[PDB]
RNA sequence: AUGCUUGAGGUUCUAACUCUGGUCCGUAAUCCGGAUCGAGGACAGUGUAUGGUGGGCAGUUUGACUGGGGCGGUCUCCUC
RNA sequence: UAAAAACACAGCACUCUGCAAACACGAAAGUGGACGUAUAGGGUGUGACGCCUGCCCGGUGCCGGAAGGUUAAUUGAUGGG
């Protein structure tokens, strides 16, 4: 299945690529969220007609993506929820929550990809160690 | 409480019975009960399917809290009661707001005890809480599965399971079964044993007393012709003349007959 | 019933044939899979239950072009 | 051997797929469908092809002679 | 035309089954099992109770193992036209 990239994936990402990939990983990955298009000969031939406009715009939330990750880097943010243990809490001490703790101390920060299986990842080359402090 | 009836007739002769002097002596309680009418053991289609089944008493169905959800607020037991459609004790909670609910009773649970369930709850033997928060070695009954279904495992008279090892996000119990089983570490289990663990030792003494339980007779596959049973034929009395099969042909002296690939990696260890 | 949505495929007859040549009739059923489609121009998924080369011809076509033929059809995702 | 086409096991991940798990909605509803959370997870499962097993079930076969039939013997050829 | 010594039975034992259970009826959806959860459910045999239930795993079945041999669809090296 020959696809051509909007945003650069982590392997095989060049933007614009005429990369061959499985089925499944188009109409179950790419398309639907959307990462890339299918080559329809024509494609490729709008994909000019908007990459100088794109790959621009690309680097620039890519750019709001580092500007983030380093202005909210030095956050000691505290939860007030009641807790048993430093760990062992009596709610959950995992990313369902958080999301109103980081968004009253600046940036909303959408959790979508704050990694916890506390590293937030925010793009493919952009990423933070932050570091939670929970009172119990 | 283990009585032995005196031979006055036959019949009365070997019947063994539990009588639990402590069991409620009034009516259950009204607003969880709930009509259950019988089935012969019949489908959807009015067949059979079940063999066995018919003919036994009215029961009321109790509506059981099976998962004990009501975390923080406090019961107080208050009564224990007799349930047909189990061989375990109930007990009635009443929440401290008023609320009552069924549960299976734990083992040296009486009316009067206070239990409780949440991430808090102290830990006593009757109890529940998610199995993260029970520590290892403890014996539990009523554990969950899957979070929100509610309890499903240890559930019988004197049923209990015995948490053995607990991984990141898994514990494992070891079942009555002496199955070794991987229960998510999120679900909940109340800690004990089940009550009415003397129920093993009564003895129906009578024919009769299995058909008052809505079971009916079982007749032997030799007993039959070989268009009814495999076992059937023969001329005088006759073994199987063949290896056990059921009426439907399947081996019956061991064969093993599970085939659930979906939920293999939950068993750590096998045993039945 | 085992008819897929985009192709039509249904059900059809045929023997299993034995090396003594005994003919038992038989069935052969489509490969049909319940999948969800994305529809970017409803941003929604629709769930259809096809065969597998309804599923190839969906990716040849496009899930717009299919749902269309759909729609003309009657029989409605 | 930097790098290069692609086989077979294992471990992870989620995004297909599954849930006879929770919650919300249609909705006056234990069906159903959608949304969402959770759990599995490319497994399971289904189609198709294929090996095994399979009296559970089916269609059938299971000779003739013969001092009745069965049992035993005989069945073609050569010589008296 | 057979009421029995036959069937059932309480009790016993073997075996299967971790729950979307095994199993059964259903092309399927679903349903029973069971609004039950191994002290439960199914199948098999024996048949209150008392004393007991010995030896044989060669055959067949079942269970466990997987070093070796053999082995399907498939793939298509090579040779011959
Ligand atoms: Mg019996
Ligand atoms: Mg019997
Ligand atoms: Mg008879
Ligand atoms: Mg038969
Ligand atoms: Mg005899
Ligand atoms: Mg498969
Ligand atoms: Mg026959
Ligand atoms: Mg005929
Ligand atoms: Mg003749
Ligand atoms: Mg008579
Ligand atoms: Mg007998």
């Amino acid at each position: 299945m020959e696809v051509i990239l909007l945003e650069k994936v982590a392997n095989l990402g060049n933007l614009g690529d005429k990369v061959n990939i499985k089925g499944g990983y188009a109409r179950n990955f790419l398309l639907p969220q959307g990462k890339a298009t299918v080559a329809t000969a024509e494609n490729v031939a709008a994909f000019e007609a908007r990459r100088a406009e794109l790959e621009k715009a690309a680097a620039e939330k890519k750019a709001a993506a580092e500007a983030r990750a380093a202005q909210l880097s030095e956050l000691v943010v505290t939860l007030g929820a009641h807790a048993g243990d430093e760990g062992k809490l009596f709610g959950s001490i995992g990313t369902r929550d958080i999301a109103e703790a980081v968004s009253a101390a600046g940036y909303p920060l959408e959790k979508a990809e704050v990694r916890l299986p506390v590293a937030v990842h925010l793009h493919t080359d952009v990423e933070t160690t932050l570091k939670l402090i929970i009172v119990a | 409480a283990i009585v032995k009836c005196k031979p006055t007739s036959a019949g009365r002769r070997f019947v063994v019975k539990v009588v639990n002097q402590e069991l409620h002596k009034g009516a259950p309680y009204a607003p969880l009960l709930e009509k259950k009418s019988k089935s012969g053991g019949r489908n959807n289609n009015g067949r059979i399917t079940t063999r066995h089944i018919g003919g036994g008493h009215k029961q009321h169905y109790r509506l059981v809290d099976f998962r004990r959800n009501k975390d923080g607020i406090p019961a107080i037991v208050e009564r224990v009661e007799y349930d047909p459609n189990r061989t375990a004790h109930i007990a009635l909670l009443k929440y401290a707001d008023g609320e009552r609910r069924y549960i299976i009773a734990p083992k040296g649970v009486a009316a009067g005890d206070q239990l409780i369930s949440g991430i808090g709850a102290p830990i006593k033997a009757g109890n529940s809480m998610p199995l993260r928060n029970i520590p290892v070695g403890s014996t539990v009954h009523g554990i969950e599965l899957k979070p929100g279904k509610g309890a499903q495992i240890a559930r019988s008279a004197g049923a209990s399971a015995q948490l053995v090892a607990r991984e990141g996000a898994y514990v494992t119990l070891r079942l009555r079964s002496g199955e070794m089983r991987k229960v998510l570490a999120e679900c909940r289990a109340t800690l004990g044993e089940v009550s009415n663990s003397e129920h093993s030792l009564r003895s129906l003494g009578k024919a009769g007393a299995t058909r008052w339980r809505g079971v009916r007779p079982t007749v032997r596959g030799v007993a039959m012709n070989p268009v009814d049973h495999p076992h059937g034929g023969g001329e005088g009395r006759t073994s199987a003349g063949r290896h056990p099969v059921s009426p439907w042909g399947l081996q019956t002296k061991g064969k093993k007959t599970r085939s659930n690939k979906r939920t293999d990696n939950m068993i750590v260890r096998r045993r039945k | 019933s085992r008819v897929c949505q985009v192709t039509g495929k249904g059900p059809v007859t045929g023997n299993n044939i034995s090396h003594a040549h005994n003919k038992t009739r038989r069935r052969f059923l489509p490969n049909l899979q319940h999948h969800r489609f994305w529809v970017e121009s409803e941003k929604r998924f629709v769930r259809l239950r096809v065969s597998a080369k309804g599923m190839r011809i969906i990716d040849k076509r496009g899930i717009e072009a299919v749902l269309a033929d759909l729609r003309a059809r009657g029989e409605k995702f």
